């Protein structure tokens, strides 16, 4: 049947020729395209599909922009400008409503041959562009193409047709093969075959002449993206309604057990994990369309964290328990093509079959494969331990109104927030491994400050705007993102990081703390400064992430005295704080500042071991 | 208008730090003013089948010349963003007779009462209208502070332009456009402003008989535009009542005074309000 | 200032061994003499206090 | 518990859901299990042993 | 597929819990309620 491209469909790009595969992205903090050809293909899609997914959008005016964006550095000292600062910085703020009322009005309407349009990548937020004016990294005489926040001239694409069937001002059909050519730089996208060094199986994307073709392959329609129903690649939270408590899957011995955290919060929408998001799938023939919500379709469902499948199977261990009821319980299994994956949804009114799904309705499993219901059980998991946390969960045939979930859904900025965290940790913690051992580039190092400046406009919430990073004073800090650094191990790396150049691996430390003076470690000095203005921010007006740094007071206390600002961190962490200040300090760092006022005899210390027995 | 939007060399770096000859017009650039200007003659004297027959020809594709005139004034004056007060830096004195060009063509093409025209130009896709009223509220600088006359012409131009966009009809269509761009008070204060220039102007005396731009002129011609938006605006018909206790009036009463309402009928049997 | 600190609501184990030292006396000469700069003369008041 | 014929200001119950699915201002669905609240005794109906 | 409960419908009232039956009347004459659990359940009504 097919039909014809709209404006706002949602649609992967498949290369083929030279080289096929997916186009997608390496990561948040990583702006380069990369096709990977052994993920899968059209029959088998890749298991991280939700990366390759891009978004139709018509184009956007830039010139207001442009002219805003293309002097605003410094290189003038004069008495005459802050009133068009204001006013065409106003200018750029009604360009950008202005854009964003025509998107909204044009959307639906068919994509024709020759049309130019802009792709935006779903999972960054970022338009797709090509810099005509810089060449590609692994070949010579291509351009480069990256992904930017806001796009500019490079975001713009002719639409053309690869096939002598198709001409201009035909419109264009699903699962057609066309040609995209950027406005200003004239080369059609290539799929190059020059691997990426640092990830394998990567091969680099780049503008030049070439006979690559990208075969638009459609996942949802334009009407069927609403964000009142629900709809396949959504991120939800299963709550169970009686129990008050979240359906996560976490690691326990060497396994991956799905269960019911018995959560000790007071309130029971409030426990935010990352180990309690699930991703909505429904079935569907294509396996490459995801399609919307019915109440009479077939759903999956797949952990974010880790990609495995929830799915219920044959118990193995309280079958032999039959035998010496709970006829099967829920797993966590790593392939989702099965049918013991499968689950059926029920609803809980008297809603239409032929209805959609509404956004954040309560809800009943029903294991299609099995038919049996979804029931929740008292027996504890972690048996031998003293406190369980971890509640099974079993199925069972017989169907009750009181055994009911809630589909909460989770809003795309916390899943774009919770990637940028994984991200900035895989990173942060390939620098510390690097630089241990002191074999670092100068590219290196650009990469790791431009990092953690992100990073501290990230936990503080607010935006660049020219301002020094080191002096800036903000509001109350985000709250979730602070959560969300604690979490996503953000703290750990920043700890080795600030320990790695001074660490020891049997030929001595690649850096001296008093030589940290010099004006050859100036960069060094901004990467502890960085780092120490990062946890400062993360510990503000928090109790858990004051009690997860205290631990490392006695590390941190010996790094004072070198301009690495180390003291105003410990002053907050001092200040502001009651009981930690009880149970976390001993003899040991009473004595360590009495040993650092006697060698280094100054005021400060004096202050700093008065101001913390009142 | 490509060439235009390329190389418009506004620079930016005069703009980000501070208050806490060159590229001569091109060929195709140049070629525009006797183009407008061809363009122009062949509607004068109110010539209704050649001003209607250069925006829809009957033919099987219509290449509208009204919009693409409309168009090019927009890109030339600087956009969107040329009528946010930012005219000044967009308009040299290299561009002041095309743009004066553009805006007596655009006249000629209103001038009579063409409907279609009028609604064209008032209801057209792109932002021109609200270069004009930019024009007319916004100073230039700095031209404002070397040449006064150029900058007055653009003033009276403008003007004229608007006039002819209201000129014989008092339906709602157009007006309330041109009333959502620029509120009543700008045209009140603008109009008080015109009148302390001409006094000055006028008290100087030597050989200032009734001269074509004359800011009092200006004035005028504003006050007789916000009389004829008044009629879909009631705020602006309580600021045009005279004999206020505000001061600075004496510009509003000298106006009144000098304002004329007549009624005519078109040789059609249709009945026209002029103001004069 | 931080034996000030030190010896705040009701500190014997401190009290009993600095007064020993700093006795009324010699806080309020320290009081009384102006040469010092007021910021010491302050810290002997909060300390006598 | 009794029966009258013309009723009461006893008469009038709160119906009240019995389950954490359903909320205030939901409407009632047959096979539901509910709390009847009298208004003006404020304990649940009891089906005693 | 169930519906709604509406003003003037008539329903029976079955408890569940430590004491299960429907809610019943001893007779015309005498005016208490009574739940008699093994005159039957929801399979089975009396
Ligand atoms: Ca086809
Ligand atoms: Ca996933
Ligand atoms: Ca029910």
């Amino acid at each position: 049947m097919s039909s014809f491209l709209h404006i706002g469909d949602i649609c992967s790009l498949y290369a083929e020729g030279s080289t096929n595969g997916f186009i997608s992205t390496l990561g948040l903090v990583d702006d380069r395209c990369v096709v990977q050809p052994e993920a899968g293909d059209l029959n088998n899609p890749p298991k991280k599909f939700r990366d390759c997914l891009f978004k139709l959008c018509p184009m956007n005016r830039y010139s207001a922009q442009k002219q805003f964006w293309k002097a605003a550095k410094p290189g003038a000292n004069s008495t005459t400008d802050a009133v068009l600062l204001n006013k065409l910085h106003h200018a750029a703020d009604l360009e950008k409503k202005q854009n964003e009322t025509e998107n909204r009005k044009l959307l639906g309407t068919v994509i024709q041959y020759g049309n130019v349009i802009q792709l935006l990548h779903l999972k960054s937020n970022k338009y797709l562009t090509v810099n005509k004016r810089l060449p590609a990294l692994l070949e010579k005489n291509a351009m480069r193409v990256t992904l930017d926040e806001a796009g500019n001239e490079g975001s713009w694409f002719y639409i053309q047709p690869f096939y002598k069937l198709r001409s201009i001002g035909d419109s264009v059909v699903i699962g057609d093969k066309v040609v995209l050519n950027p406005v200003n730089a004239g080369q059609p996208l290539h799929a190059s075959s020059h691997q990426l060094v640092d990830n394998p199986g990567c091969n680099e994307v780049n503008s030049v002449n070439c006979n690559t073709s990208w075969k638009i392959v459609l996942f949802m329609k334009w009407s069927d993206n609403k964000d009142d129903i629900l709809k396949g690649g959504d991120v939800v939270r299963l709550f169970h309604a009686e129990q008050e408590k979240f359906l996560t899957c976490d690691e326990h011995r060497k396994k991956q057990h799905v269960f019911l955290r018995t959560t000790g919060r007071q309130s029971a929408t409030s426990a935010t994990s990352s180990k309690a998001l699930w991703e909505v799938e429904v079935v569907q023939h294509d396996p490459c369309r995801g399609g919307a919500g019915y109440w009479n379709s077939l759903f999956r469902f797949k952990h974010l964290a880790t990609g495995h499948y929830l799915a219920a199977e044959v118990d193995p261990d309280f079958e032999e328990e039959c035998l010496e009821k709970m006829v099967y319980s829920l797993v966590s299994v790593p392939e989702g093509n099965d049918i013991s994956s499968i689950f059926e949804l029920d609803p809980t009114t008297l809603r239409g079959g032929d209805s959609l799904v509404p956004r954040n309705s309560y809800v009943r499993l029903r294991h299609l494969c099995t038919n049996t219901w979804v029931h929740s059980t008292n027996i504890p998991i972690d048996k031998e331990e003293e406190k369980p946390v971890m509640l099974k969960i079993g199925t069972s045939p017989l169907k009750e109104d009181k055994e009911a979930f809630a589909i909460v859904p989770v809003s795309p900025a916390e899943v774009r927030d919770l990637d940028f965290a994984n991200d900035a940790s895989k990173v942060l913690g390939s620098i510390a491994g690097k630089l241990e051992k002191g074999t670092i580039t100068q590219n290196e190092r650009r990469s790791v400050t431009k990092l953690l400046e992100d990073l501290v406009y990230f936990v503080t919430g607010g935006t660049n705007s020219g301002q020094d990073v080191l002096e800036v004073v903000f509001s109350k800090p985000n709250r979730e993102r602070q959560k969300l650094m604690r979490e996503q191990n953000i703290l750990k790396q920043i700890f080795k990081l600030l320990q790695a150049p001074f660490t020891d691996c049997g030929d001595g430390p690649m850096l001296r703390l008093e030589e940290l003076g010099d004006q050859r470690h100036a960069p060094f000095r901004h990467i502890c400064r960085l780092c120490y203005r990062v946890l400062r921010h993360s510990q503000q007006d928090y109790r858990k992430n004051q009690e997860y740094i205290a631990k490392q007071f006695g590390f941190m206390q010996k790094q004072i005295g070198y301009d690495v600002l180390a003291e105003d961190t410990i002053t907050a962490l001092l200040h502001n704080n009651r009981k930690l200040l009880e149970k976390h300090i001993t003899a040991a760092e009473i004595d360590t500042f009495v040993s650092l006022v006697r060698k280094n005899r100054e005021p400060r210390f004096l202050d700093y071991l008065s101001d913390l027995c009142v | 208008q490509q060439e235009i939007k390329a190389t418009v060399t506004v620079n930016t770096s005069d703009l980000g730090n501070k208050k806490k000859d060159d590229l001569e017009m091109s060929a195709v650039i140049t070629i525009m003013q006797p183009i407008l200007r061809f363009l122009q003659l062949l509607c004068e004297n109110h010539n209704r089948d050649l001003q209607n027959f250069l925006r829809c020809q009957n033919n099987k594709t219509n290449y509208n010349l009204v919009c693409e005139t409309l168009q090019f004034l927009d890109c030339i004056c600087g956009s969107t963003t040329g009528g946010l007060g930012l005219l000044g830096l967009y308009i040299n004195e290299k561009n002041v007779a095309l743009i004066n060009q553009t805006l007596e063509s655009l006249t000629e093409y209103c001038q009579g009462p063409c409907h279609e025209n009028q609604n064209c130009i008032a209801t057209h896709e792109s932002n021109g209208i609200d270069i004009i009223t930019a024009l007319i509220l916004n100073d230039i600088n700095p031209l404002g502070k070397k040449r006064m006359d150029l900058v007055l012409e653009l003033k009276n131009n403008a003007s004229k332009l608007l006039l002819a966009i209201m000129e014989s009809r008092h339906d709602s269509e157009n007006a309330e456009r041109i009333l959502y761009n620029m509120r009543p008070k700008e045209l009140v204060e603008v109009i008080k402003k015109a009148y302390m220039q001409g006094e000055v102007e006028f008290e100087d005396g030597e050989n200032g008989e009734d001269g074509a731009a004359s800011p009092r002129n200006v004035g005028h011609n504003i006050y007789i535009l916000a009389h004829q938006l008044a009629r879909h605006n009631k705020e602006l018909q309580t600021m045009l009542k005279p004999g206020g206790q505000v001061d600075g009036d004496e510009a509003l009463e000298f106006y009144a005074k000098h304002t004329a309402q007549i009624e005519i009928v078109r040789l059609d049997r249709t009945m026209e309000q002029i103001v004069f | 200032n931080l034996f000030a600190r030190m010896c705040l609501d009701r500190q014997y184990l401190a009290i009993n061994e600095i007064s020993g030292q700093l006795d009324v006396d010699l806080i309020l000469r320290c009081m009384s003499d102006e040469n010092l700069p007021y910021d010491l003369r302050a810290s002997f008041c909060r300390l006598m206090l």
